[PDB]
This record gives structure tokens, C-alpha cells and sequence, in this order.
């Protein structure tokens, strides 16, 4: 699977810019698509979404109107048209793949991202921990405070743990706090009750060093955590 | 004529099997039936709070 | 003589209502929810939707006819009942034409009627007769207004005083609009669909005679009965309506031709009697719908 | 001459042994127990996604996702609770007789008149469900295939033989050649050590998976068998034939225990399943409806008539909540 | 209330629209079961079609897409798989006319034909019937008398009377003559006449099915 | 004159 972004660089404030997310190596028309920004030395933040088959579009409440997202199914490319760009939009933009059915693992594969520098009521996910230096070979616990009870009536509590490595794209670590993603080692336990959520790492490795993002998927807009960095 | 020899071999293999009493085996059958009678949502109608079908 | 002629529309239109509710509800339940949505049954379902809301809006009309062209119900309800009955009658006749043209395509050129004739195309095209019935409900929506009589009577036919002001100026647009109502009544409501039903069922009867598939009398009997139910009902009404359209000036100015005014109620109830007989004649002749009805109830 | 007479003598020997061990029928035993058979189960979900007759369905171990295969070339995997079609696998050959759902939930199987067991990997990194493996070793149509594991699968085809396959290898490891007629159905014991197969010789043969030899043979029916299903203990199985009679067979006793037959029905059994405890036996008939027999007393207790055509398959969930019946009216209704 | 399974329901309606499109596409193309007692007679006509289990043969003639389903290569009990083909349009029953010489095969073809005609699944299915190997049948009439396979028949050894007698004996076998009509055709060397007869027969069965749905028949 | 439905 491959997601390649294109269209970044230095953009004048107020100008328009189209981003092209070239998808390769999967059934593109059956995947909902996200954009997730990341400001320099700041947490992740959702931008926009298209449901599978271009049915149900969504945007973040703070960037509504300026961003126009569209999908090209024969060419397998996600377009993000941008107008009236402000100084807040200078960020790395990740093109995220997701799929929604029972037992599906959305937010599984993340694009490499594109750097775009601009010259010049929501469910708050309180990530109270900033950074804890842990010696490798030790069990690590990352807490996650949520403002709203994410336990839905049907049973599955919607919260996704991500790991972002330094110089790498973030990846799905755990989806719905009881289910490991395809390709993650069997060391990441999730335990969540109501609004309290806990990530447990049994054995810390050098690959596990990174920033952990706690993201709720109960209501739109999707809100990320501030992040919990590890330092070896 | 090999099919008849295979049928005779199958009947000779099926002959020396332990025949248990039908009363004892049916008693074990109804014992397994009554032992799990509480954990059967088709016998006793499950209430809608505990039922995922509503 | 005259009194039984006045009371006969009420007599046959009451049994039109009673049989229409039962037939339309049964053909909108058994061919609406029980059967799978093919093209023939969606055309039957949409003629059931044209005919059931017609039979539902019928007690108001029989109360109006029975009283003596006195409308007890409200100002907005008169306009609503008349636009509903006009949408339903234009829809019913246009769906009779569409059923006949559908069967014509099915029998004459069945290659196209297997390839391109699908249920999605039925969904797309079947709104067409209803949009055309909405556009044909144009004279009724804005012109028809309940008239207050100082004697105490409540006639709800037409009003031009708001549109044209002075009576002498608006008399010209009244005699223009009513004859345009007559022409666009006939030319598209009976001249087109009766000709379509006639030539389409003639072509499919010629086709099944040339193939020699008629080994029993049943297709010829049902094919004859559809045209001898759509022509014996609407043509006595449409001939009276069109003689009234042409002799409108003699009725409005001279006021001589009073035969057309008294004769419109039996012919109108006879035209509604086709709607009474449409579910049986179209759907209940099929043995599959009969088996589905016996299986349901 | 001599060998056929020896076969007749051995058959008379085993028949006399299984008649001599039979001293008290189960109907004599079951008169003391409380009859709690009489139940009523309303349909909770009607799965409307198929445009052709549904030949088979199977339930996942999680008992939410159930595979359903029909003649429109579609193997739709449904979500039972939320009525959502999770997957809709297109089929190379639309003529199917069967389908299976792996215990892990990773794979489904499929087969039919193309005499090829196609296995579809669901949980893949791409979006679409791809053909994982294509097993082509049978001459006759497949009738019932069941996943032992993710790596092993049994099948029962119309070439008189059953077959244990290794899926990653792609070739049949064990071939079961005991039947004389076409083998219509399989059912596995809950330990997945041995299975039974019902064929058109009115004989249900119990095979073991590891050895590959016929252990037991049950010949009690007059007409051809269409459905087989193990008891939740694993020491018994019910058998539905076209003789209007579905009868339970005991493995340790090694003959019939009892027959579930009503007088007015001359119709044939197409699908047999048991509830979680095994007190009531589900039985799909081609009288356009399904019955629920009290499996200890042989009294037709429940009548499930929501289907406009004959029910091909029915399955009881692993946790025992609901029973889903898929008919030829293209509807799979989830009774509960 | 639905949190993110609103997208799962959007997925279900999306793939359901794809199911509706695939179902309309598969109902577009006409299906034809292709039966027979001998493999060579069916191979002769299926090699004349326009360019292991069942053999699907998808072709097109006059903008009508046919799917032949040859099953006779598969050898199993016919009653258990025959009910798959309940909603088929037509059964092309091929039978070679020279089969009566070898061994008895004509009576086997009669038994198979009577079984498929008096089958409870094909009460509505109007069948096509091909009489293959016409030149070989002329040579068998020239060499051998036809009275061997028909003890009751007495007549001259000519093609015109004997072929019409075989056609009448095949057409006489169906009990129900009201619903289904056994179209019959003699196989020629030219493929145009055979494909044209299949098109005409299937067109008549389509028109009969459409008038059965409308309710005239 | 009398109103005519149509
Ligand atoms: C099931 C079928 C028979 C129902 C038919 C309904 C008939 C019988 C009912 C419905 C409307 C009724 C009419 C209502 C008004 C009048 C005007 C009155 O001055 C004479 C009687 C008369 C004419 C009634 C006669 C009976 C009547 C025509
Ligand atoms: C059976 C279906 C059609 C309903 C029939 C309702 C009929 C029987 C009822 C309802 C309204 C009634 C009318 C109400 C008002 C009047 C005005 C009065 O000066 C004469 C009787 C007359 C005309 C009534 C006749 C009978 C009537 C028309
Ligand atoms: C007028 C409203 C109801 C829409 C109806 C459209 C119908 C009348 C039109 C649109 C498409 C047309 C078809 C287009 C193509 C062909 C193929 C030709 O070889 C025979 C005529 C035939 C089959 C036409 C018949 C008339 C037709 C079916
Ligand atoms: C102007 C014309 C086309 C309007 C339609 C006229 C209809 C009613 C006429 C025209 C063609 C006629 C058909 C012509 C031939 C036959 C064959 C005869 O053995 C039975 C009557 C039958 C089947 C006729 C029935 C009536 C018929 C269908
Ligand atoms: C068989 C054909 C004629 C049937 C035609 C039905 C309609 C169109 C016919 C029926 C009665 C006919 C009318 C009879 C009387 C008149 C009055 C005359 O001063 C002008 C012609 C005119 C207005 C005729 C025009 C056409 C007409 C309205
Ligand atoms: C005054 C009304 C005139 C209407 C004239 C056209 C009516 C519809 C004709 C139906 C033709 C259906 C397709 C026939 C194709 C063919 O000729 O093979
Ligand atoms: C033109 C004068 C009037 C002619 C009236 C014809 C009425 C035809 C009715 C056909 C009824 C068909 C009954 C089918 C019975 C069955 O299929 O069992
Ligand atoms: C004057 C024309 C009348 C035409 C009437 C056509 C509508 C027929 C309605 C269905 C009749 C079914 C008769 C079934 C008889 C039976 O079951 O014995």
C-alpha cells in the first residue's frame, strides 16, 4: 500500500493550492479518506473526510468553508483544494486511509505527508502527560482523559491509539482499545473505563520510542491528543 | 471386486466397536441436556435488556 | 326521469368508492410490499398510488355532488381536493398509457425490453407522468377559488376578479383560459393516451396472432376488455367536456345550451368507474398476483 | 459369491449387536422429564440483500457476522445485529451450493456446480476481498464445506468422496471414499477431531480427521439424506432426509435413538441444526417453513413460517442467541 | 443514535447499490441450460457458437447476451443439482439422431427427456430440442432399418417420414402441453441457422414470460 | 355553467 502526497511548499497567505494524494496498491473506492494536519512541534489535528463512494463529506468546525475535499475514483487520487490560507495552516498534511465496517481497523495506513509552510462543544481529549523518559525494557503506562463518555450504547468504546516515530509517519497502534492492528507486536494492552483510558507497554523497545496520540472517534469533528513523547 | 473387499474390511473394522447401553447413553444425553438448560436463549426467552436482538 | 338521472351518479359513485378503496388498498399492499419490485409491478404500484389517493379524495366530491354543488369544507380544502383529484386523474390516465406502451415494448421489441428495461429506469421514467400531471394541474392551482354568494350558497368553481380586475377585461382571459383548459384536457388527456392504448394493444394483438401464441381466448378477452373499459368510460365524459369547451360562448353569453351542464355528472361518474375497475382489470387477471394474494391472506 | 456372503454375515452381526444393546428406547425414558417444548419465536431481522435464492449460510463464532451465498454470484457477509451488509464477495461461478465461515473469522469458503472450493481471505491489507486459494480436486459439485482451522478444510462433493484439504498447500491431503452415493452434507464435532457425512445412500458415515478411515456407519433412513448436524455434546447427531423424517443417531450406542416425524408433512428436510443446549432441534422443511422439535420427546413444538419459498439453510449462533433461516425467496430471516 | 457505524450503513447502502447494479446486469443476460445424453452432439453445436464442472458459454446474438450452461460433462445424481436451474429461460436438449444404432442410447435419451420435461422445476420452461447428426442419420437410414429401436413404427426408410416420426415421438413425451412448447430443430452444418433458431425460440419464450407477468396468458 | 373535472 502507498499514499503519496503532492502540492506542498511555500504558499503565500490568502492563496489557493490543490493537494493530490496519489493512492496505490489497494481498493481505493472502498476506503473513506481523511486529512490530518500536524503543526511543527504540536499535536495532530483532523481536517476533513470523505466516506467511501463520495457520499458523506465532513470538515473540522474550525476550518469549515475554506477547504474543499474531493475524490477521483478512476484515477485513485484524493484532491484537497484550499483557499484563503491563513498563518495557522503551516503544517504537515497526512492523507489517511480508513474503512468502516464491523471489525474494521480504520486509520490503519497513513501517508508520508506533505509540508506546507505559509509565510507572513467538541470532545476534548486531555493528554495530561507531556513526556516521560523511560529506560527500555520497562512497562510504560500512558493515561488518556476524555471529556465525554466514549462508551456508546452498542458497546464498542471508540478510541484509537497511534504511535508517531521521529522522522516517520504515525501508524495505528490500537483501535477501539481492545484490538491490536495488523502488524503491531503483541505488547500493547489497552484498558478503558468510561472516560479514563490506559495504554500499557509490557516491554519497551527502541522502535516504540515516539509520541503517542489518543484520538476519539465518537462524533465529528475528530479530536487528537496533545501527545506523550518517550525519550530513551 | 476390490470394492467388495473394501466393504468387508470396513464392516470388520466397524464390528469391534464398544457398544454402550442405550439407557446409559440416553441418560448421559439428557444429563448434558439438563445441565445446560439455563444457558439456552431459545428455551427461556431472554429479556430485551440482555438480548442484542430488539 | 330527471331526478333518477340526478341521483344515478351518486348511486354508482358510492359503489365506485367502496370497491375502489378495497381494490386499491389490496393492490397497493400485495403488489407494494409483498412482491419484489420489478417493472410491471412498479407500474401497477404507481397506478395504485394514483388510484388510491383518488378514491380517498372521493367522499368530499360525493358530498359536494349530493348537496347540489355546495361545498361545506374550507377554502383551502376545496383547492386541495380539486388539485389532488386532478393530479390523480391525469396520473391514472398517463399511467394507463405508460402500462400500454410498456407492454408494447415488451411484446414487439423484447430485446430492448430485456436489455435496457430495468427497475432503475422504471424509477427514473415513472416520475415523468407525475411531473406532467403536476404541470397539467396548472389551471387548477391558482385559478380555482371558492366563491361566496350573498344568497347563502357556497360554490367553488373559479374566480377571475383578483387576476383581471374589471369583469369586461377579465372575461376575455376567462374565455381564453377555459377553452385552453378544454384543449389541453382533450389533446393530452384523451386524444394521446386512448390512441396510445389502442395502437399499442392492436400491435401486441397482431404480434401474438402472427406468432400464433393464442391457443386460448384469455389474452384476446383481457386485451379487448382493457380497451372496452378505457373507451366506454372516458369517451362519454370527454365528448361532453369537449362539446362544453366549444359551446362555452353560448353557455356564458347566451345561456342556451343547458344539456351539457346537467349531463356532466353521470359521465364524470362513469369516467371514475374506470378507476374503480382498473386494479381488477390490470393486476387481478394475472395468476401470479392471485397466488400472492392467497398466500398473503 | 463368498465375499458378498461374508459382507452380509458381518452386516447381520453388527445389526444383531446394535439390536441386542437396544433394550429401552428413549421414548420410554423421556416420559418423566418436564415438556418445556412449546415456544414462540418472532423474526427480529430480515436480511434483504439477495436477488436470487440463498443456498447456504453459516455463522461466525463471534455470532455477529454470518456468510450467505446465493445464485446472483454474491456471497454477502452480513452483520446480524445492525442488519448491515459488511461484505459482498463476487463469485467467478455463480452456481453455488454451500459456504462456510472460518472459526477465526479470517476466511470464508464457497463452492458449487463449478466443483471448486474457492476460499476468500477477508482481512487483507487491500480493500477488496481476494481469492485466497482455489481448490480444484473434485469431479462432482460441492455440497457442504467446513473450516476445521484456517489451514485445514473438509469438503463433501458429488464425486462420492469427501476430502480433507490443506489450504496453504492447495491439494487434498485425506480422501474419504466410503459412501456409494453423492455426499450432501458435513458436520463437525465441537472438538474438531471427527465429523459425520450424510450421503444419498441414506447412510451417515462418521469419519475421523487424523486417521482417515471410516469409524461408524448409520443406515436408518429410507430416502436420501440432505442435512446432518452434530449434537452440542458431540456424542450424537441429527439427520434430515427426504423421507419426511429427521432422526437422531447416537455414536456410543451406534444406532437410532428416536425419529422426529409428523403425519401431515410429506415434505423433505433441507437443513438441520441444534440449539446451544440441544433440547430443541431446528429442522427446515420444503413446506415453505421451519419446525422446532422437542429433541427429547419428538413433539413438533415451534412453527416458523415467515418464508415465501422453501428454506435451504439455517444456522444457530455459537452463543445460542438466534437462528437464521435462508430460503429461496432471497430472504434470510433471523428468528429469535 | 449511531456514532461511526453511520459510515458502516453508508458502506452497506453503497455496496447495496452495487448489488442492485450487478443484479440488473445479471438479469439482463438470458440463461440457457444445455442438456443432452451424449458429449459429441453437444460439442458439435457448442463449437458452432459465436466466439471441471459446468461450462459457461457467454456469447451475444442480435444484441441479446446468451449464457449456455453445459453440465453433462459432470457426472453426478441429477435430482440434487437440477433445482439450481429453476429460473432458467430455456433448456436446449441436444440429442444425436444416430444414437439408436449403438448401445439403446435413444431410449436413454427418451428417459432423460421425459425426466427433464416431467420435472416439477421445469413446468414453465419452454425447451429447445436439437436433433444432431443429420447427415449421419441419413447414412444410418440408408444402411440400417429404423424398426430396431422402434418396434411399433412401420414405415418406409426415408428421411422425411422417419425424422418427423422421431420429432413427434419426442414432442409427445411431455404431459403438460398448456404451458411449455417444445421447439424442435434439425442441426445443420451452418451455424447461422442454429443460432437463429435459438434466438427465435428464446425470443418467443421471453415474450411468453412477459405476457405471463402482465397477465394475458 | 357547471365546473368540469379535468
Ligand atoms: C357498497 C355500495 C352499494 C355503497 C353505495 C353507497 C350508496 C348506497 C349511498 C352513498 C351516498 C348515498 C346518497 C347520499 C345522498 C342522497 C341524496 C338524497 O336526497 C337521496 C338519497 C341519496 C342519493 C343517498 C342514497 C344512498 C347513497 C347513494
Ligand atoms: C358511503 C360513503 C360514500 C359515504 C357516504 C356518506 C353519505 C351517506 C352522507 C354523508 C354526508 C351526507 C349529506 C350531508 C348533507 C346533506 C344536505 C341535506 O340538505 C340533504 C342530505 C345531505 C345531502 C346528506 C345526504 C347523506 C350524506 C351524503
Ligand atoms: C416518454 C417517456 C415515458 C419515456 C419513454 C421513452 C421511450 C418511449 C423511448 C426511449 C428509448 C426508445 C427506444 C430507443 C431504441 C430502440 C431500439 C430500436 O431498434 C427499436 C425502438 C427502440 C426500442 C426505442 C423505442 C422507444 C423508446 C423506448
Ligand atoms: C387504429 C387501430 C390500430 C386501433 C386498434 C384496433 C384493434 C382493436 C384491432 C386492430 C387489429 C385487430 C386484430 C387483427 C387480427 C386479429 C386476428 C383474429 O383472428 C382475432 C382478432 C384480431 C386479434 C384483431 C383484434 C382487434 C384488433 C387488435
Ligand atoms: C369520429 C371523430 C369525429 C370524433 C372526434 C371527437 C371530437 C374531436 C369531435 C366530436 C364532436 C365534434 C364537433 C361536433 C360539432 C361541432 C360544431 C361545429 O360548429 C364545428 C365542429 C364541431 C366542434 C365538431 C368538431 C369535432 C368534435 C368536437
Ligand atoms: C397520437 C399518438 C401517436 C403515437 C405514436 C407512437 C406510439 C408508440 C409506438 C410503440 C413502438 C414500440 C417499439 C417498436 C419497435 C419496432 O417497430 O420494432
Ligand atoms: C368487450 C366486452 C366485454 C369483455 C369482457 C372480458 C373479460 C375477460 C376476463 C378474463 C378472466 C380470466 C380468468 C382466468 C382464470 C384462471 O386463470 O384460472
Ligand atoms: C366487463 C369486463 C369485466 C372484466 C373483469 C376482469 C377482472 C377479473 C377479476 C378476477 C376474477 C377471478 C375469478 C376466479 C374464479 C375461481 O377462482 O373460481
Amino acid at each position: 500500500v502507498q499514499l503519496v502526497e503532492s502540492g506542498g511548499g511555500l504558499v503565500q497567505p490568502g492563496g489557493s493550492r490543490k493537494l493530490s494524494c496519489s493512492a496505490s496498491g489497494f481498493a481505493f473506492s472502498s476506503f473513506g479518506m481523511h486529512w490530518v494536519r500536524q503543526a511543527p512541534e504540536k499535536g495532530l489535528e483532523w481536517v476533513a473526510y470523505i466516506s467511501s463512494g463520495s457520499g458523506t463529506i465532513y470538515y473540522a468546525d474550525t476550518v469549515k468553508g475554506r477547504f474543499t475535499i474531493s475524490r477521483d475514483d478512476p484515477k485513485n487520487t484524493l484532491f484537497l483544494q484550499m483557499t484563503s490560507l491563513r498563518s495557522e495552516d503551516t503544517a504537515m498534511y497526512y492523507c489517511v486511509r480508513s474503512i468502516y465496517y464491523y471489525g474494521s481497523s480504520p486509520f490503519d495506513f497513513w501517508g508520508q505527508g506533505t509540508t506546507l509552510t505559509v509565510s507572513s462543544s467538541d470532545i476534548v481529549m486531555t493528554q495530561a502527560t507531556s513526556s516521560v523518559p523511560v529506560t527500555p525494557g520497562e512497562s510504560v503506562s500512558i493515561s488518556c482523559r476524555s471529556s465525554k463518555s466514549l462508551l456508546h450504547s452498542n458497546g464498542n468504546t471508540y478510541l484509537y491509539w497511534f504511535l508517531q516515530r521521529p522522522g516517520q509517519s504515525p501508524q495505528l497502534l490500537i483501535y477501539r482499545m481492545s484490538n491490536l492492528a495488523s502488524g503491531v507486536p503483541e505488547r500493547f494492552s489497552g484498558s478503558g473505563s468510561g472516560t479514563a483510558f490506559t495504554l500499557t507497554i509490557s516491554r519497551l523497545e527502541a522502535e516504540d520510542v515516539g509520541v503517542y496520540y489518543c484520538m476519539q472517534h465518537l462524533e465529528y469533528p475528530l479530536t487528537f491528543g496533545a501527545g506523550t513523547k518517550l525519550e530513551l | 471386486i476390490a470394492q467388495a473387499r473394501k466393504l468387508v474390511q470396513q464392516l470388520k473394522m466397524e464390528a469391534n466397536i464398544d457398544r454402550i447401553k442405550v439407557s446409559k447413553a440416553a441418560a448421559d444425553l439428557m444429563a448434558y441436556c439438563e445441565a445446560h438448560a439455563k444457558e439456552d436463549p431459545l428455551l427461556t426467552p431472554v429479556p430485551a435488556s440482555q438480548n442484542p436482538f430488539r | 326521469g330527471y331526478t333518477v338521472l340526478r341521483i344515478l351518479p351518486l348511486v354508482v359513485l358510492g359503489v365506485t368508492f367502496v370497491l375502489g378503496v378495497l381494490g386499491n388498498g389490496l393492490v397497493i399492499w400485495v403488489a407494494g410490499f409483498r412482491m419484489t419490485r420489478t417493472v410491471t409491478t412498479i407500474c401497477y404500484l404507481n397506478l395504485a398510488l394514483a388510484d388510491f389517493s383518488f378514491t380517498a379524495t372521493l367522499p368530499f366530491l360525493i358530498v359536494s355532488m349530493a348537496m347540489g354543488e355546495k361545498w361545506p369544507f374550507g377554502w383551502f380544502l376545496c383547492k386541495l381536493i380539486h388539485i389532488v383529484v386532478d393530479i390523480n386523474l391525469f396520473g391514472s390516465v398517463f399511467l394507463i398509457g405508460f402500462i400500454a406502451l410498456d407492454r408494447c415494448i415488451c411484446v414487439l421489441h423484447p430485446v430492448w425490453a430485456q436489455n435496457h428495461r430495468t427497475v432503475s429506469l422504471a424509477m427514473k421514467v415513472i416520475v415523468g407522468p407525475w411531473i406532467l400531471a403536476l404541470v397539467l394541474t396548472l389551471p387548477v392551482f391558482l385559478f380555482l377559488t371558492t366563491v361566496t354568494i350573498p344568497n347563502g350558497d357556497t360554490y367553488c368553481t373559479f374566480n377571475f376578479a383578483s387576476w383581471g380586475g374589471t369583469p369586461e377585461e377579465r372575461l376575455k382571459v376567462a374565455i381564453t383560459m377555459l377553452t385552453a383548459r378544454g384543449i389541453i384536457r382533450f389533446v393530452i388527456g384523451f386524444s394521446l393516451p386512448m390512441s396510445i392504448v389502442a395502437i399499442c394493444y392492436g400491435l401486441i394483438a397482431a404480434k401474438i396472432h402472427k406468432k400464433g401464441m393464442i391457443k386460448s381466448s384469455r389474452p384476446l378477452r383481457v386485451l379487448t376488455a382493457v380497451v372496452a373499459s378505457f373507451f366506454i368510460c372516458w369517451f362519454p365524459f370527454q365528448l361532453v367536456a369537449l362539446l362544453g369547451t366549444v359551446w362555452l360562448k353560448e353557455m356564458l353569453f347566451y345561456g342556451k345550451y343547458k344539456i351539457i351542464d346537467i349531463l356532466v355528472n353521470p359521465t364524470s361518474s362513469l369516467a371514475f368507474f374506470n378507476s374503480c375497475l382498473n386494479p381488477m382489470l390490470y393486476v387481478f387477471v394475472g395468476q401470479d398476483f392471485r397466488e400472492r394474494l392467497i398466500h398473503s391472506l | 459369491d463368498e465375499l458378498r456372503q461374508e459382507a452380509e454375515q458381518l452386516k447381520n452381526q453388527i445389526r444383531d449387536a446394535r439390536k441386542a444393546c437396544a433394550d429401552a428406547t428413549l421414548s420410554q425414558i423421556t416420559n418423566n422429564i418436564d415438556p418445556v417444548g412449546r415456544i414462540q419465536m418472532r423474526t427480529r431481522r430480515t436480511l434483504r440483500g439477495h436477488l436470487a435464492k440463498i443456498y447456504a449460510m453459516h455463522w461466525g463464532t463471534d455470532s455477529r457476522l454470518l456468510v450467505s451465498a446465493s445464485q446472483d454470484g454474491k456471497l454477502i457477509i452480513w452483520d446480524s445485529y445492525t442488519t448491515n451488509k459488511v461484505h459482498a464477495i463476487p463469485l467467478r461461478s455463480s452456481w453455488v451450493m454451500t459456504c462456510a465461515y472460518a472459526p477465526s473469522g479470517n476466511y470464508v469458503a464457497c463452492g458449487g456446480l463449478d466443483n471448486i472450493c474457492s476460499i476468500y481471505n477477508l482481512k487483507t491489507r487491500q480493500g477488496n476481498v481476494r481469492v485466497s486459494r482455489e481448490l480444484a480436486g473434485h469431479t462432482g459439485y460441492l455440497s457442504c464445506c467446513r473450516f476445521l482451522d484456517d489451514n485445514q478444510i473438509v469438503t463433501s462433493s458429488g464425486d462420492t468422496t469427501c476430502a480433507l484439504w490443506d489450504i496453504e498447500t492447495g491439494q487434498q491431503t485425506t480422501t474419504f471414499t466410503g459412501h456409494t452415493g453423492d455426499v450432501m452434507s458435513l458436520s463437525l464435532a465441537p472438538d474438531t477431531r471427527l465429523f459425520v457425512s450424510g450421503a444419498c445412500d441414506a447412510s451417515a458415515k462418521l469419519w475421523d480427521v487424523r486417521e482417515g478411515m471410516c469409524r461408524q456407519t448409520f443406515t436408518g433412513h429410507e430416502s436420501d439424506i440432505n442435512a446432518i448436524c452434530f449434537f452440542p455434546d458431540g456424542n450424537a447427531f441429527a439427520t434430515g432426509s427426504d423421507d419426511a423424517t429427521c432422526r437422531l443417531f447416537d455414536l456410543r450406542a451406534d444406532q437410532e435413538l428416536m425419529t422426529y416425524s409428523h403425519d401431515n408433512i410429506i415434505c423433505g428436510i433441507t437443513s438441520v441444526s441444534f440449539s446451544k443446549s440441544g433440547r430443541l432441534l431446528l429442522a427446515g422443511y420444503d413446506d415453505f417453513n421451519c419446525n422446532v422439535w422437542d429433541a427429547l420427546k419428538a413433539d413438533r413444538a415451534g412453527v416458523l413460517a415467515g418464508h415465501d419459498n422453501r428454506v435451504s439453510c439455517l444456522g444457530v449462533t455459537d452463543d445460542g442467541m438466534a437462528v437464521a433461516t435462508g430460503s429461496w425467496d432471497s430472504f434470510l430471516k433471523i428468528w429469535n | 443514535l449511531s456514532a461511526e457505524d453511520k459510515a458502516a450503513v453508508e458502506r452497506s447502502k453503497m455496496i447495496d447499490r452495487n448489488l442492485r447494479e450487478d443484479g440488473e446486469k445479471a438479469a439482463r443476460e438470458v440463461k440457457l441450460l444445455l442438456l443432452g445424453a451424449g458429449e459429441s452432439g453437444k460439442s458439435t453445436i457448442v463449437k458452432q457458437m459465436k466466439i471441471t464442472g459446468i461450462v459457461e458459454t457467454h456469447f451475444t446474438f442480435k444484441d441479446l447476451h446468451f449464457k449456455m450452461f453445459d453440465v453433462g460433462a459432470q457426472r453426478s445424481e441429477r435430482k440434487k443439482w437440477i433445482h439450481c436451474f429453476e429460473g432458467v429461460t430455456a433448456i436446449i436438449f441436444c440429442v444425436a439422431l444416430s444414437d439408436y444404432d449403438l448401445v439403446n442410447r435413444m431410449h436413454e435419451s427418451m428417459k432423460l427427456f421425459d425426466s427433464i420435461c416431467n420435472n416439477k422445476w421445469f413446468t414453465d420452461t419452454s425447451i429447445i430440442l436439437f436433433l444432431n447428426k443429420k447427415d449421419l442419420f441419413e447414412e444410418k437410414i440408408k444402411k440400417s432399418p429404423l424398426t430396431i429401436c422402434y418396434p411399433e413404427y412401420a414405415g418406409s426408410n426415408t428421411y422425411e417420414e422417419a425424422a418427423a416420426y422421431i420429432q413427434c415421438q419426442f414432442e409427445d413425451l411431455n404431459k403438460r402441453k398448456d404451458t411449455k412448447e417444445i421447439y424442435t430443430h434439425f442441426t445443420c452444418s451452418t451455424e447461422t441457422k442454429n443460432v437463429q433458431f435459438v434466438f427465435d425460440a428464446v425470443t418467443d419464450v421471453i415474450i411468453k414470460n412477459n405476457l405471463k407477468d402482465c397477465g394475458l396468458f | 355553467w357547471k365546473y368540469m373535472v379535468x
